[PDB]
């Protein structure tokens, strides 16, 4: 029977946490970008202004 | 890196008349076996999916075809 | 780097009888518990902080629509 410990464990939980965050907005900026992709129909374009 | 100690047993001391070699003999065994495996490839874990999103980011205009 | 010896005990020497293995046991498991955690992330939070100002600061010019 044996008690260990490594150093990173605490700071890797802390910086995994922010890292986490990050993806979370990465992902965000994909679904609005998808809802841009799926909402106005890219496909066709009518100037209707010039 | 892993310390380790074994568990079961006025404070005195408590040697464990151990040498050197059997405490990094320890450390890599535990290590290998204790230690999460996700614990220990995160840094390669996320450097592997932070390459694949770049990859995929920049083969829109890396493929010549339609570059 | 954390310094750790146990505390309650012509003066003589005071030997703990411990070895080096658990000596470095015993500096990570205290500086794990006992210091703060602003005392030991007070470099980053300064590098973050000066990092976000700075982005903060270049955002008036790093926005394409204004720039």
């Amino acid at each position: 029977n044996f008690s260990c410990n490594h150093t990173m464990a605490h700071l890797f939980s802390k910086l995994s946490f922010c890292y986490l965050c990050f993806v979370s907005i990465y992902g965000l900026t994909c679904l609005y970008t998808l809802y841009w992709l799926f909402y106005r129909s890219l496909r066709e374009y009518s100037f209707e202004y010039v | 890196k892993i310390i380790c100690l074994p568990k079961r047993v006025e404070m005195k001391g408590l040697k464990t008349d151990l040498d050197l070699q059997q405490y990094s003999f320890i450390n890599q065994m535990c290590y290998e076996r204790a230690l999460h495996w996700y614990a220990k490839y995160f840094p390669y874990l996320v450097l592997i999916h932070t390459l694949v999103f770049m990859l995929c980011s920049n083969f829109w205009f890396k493929f010549p075809g339609s570059s």
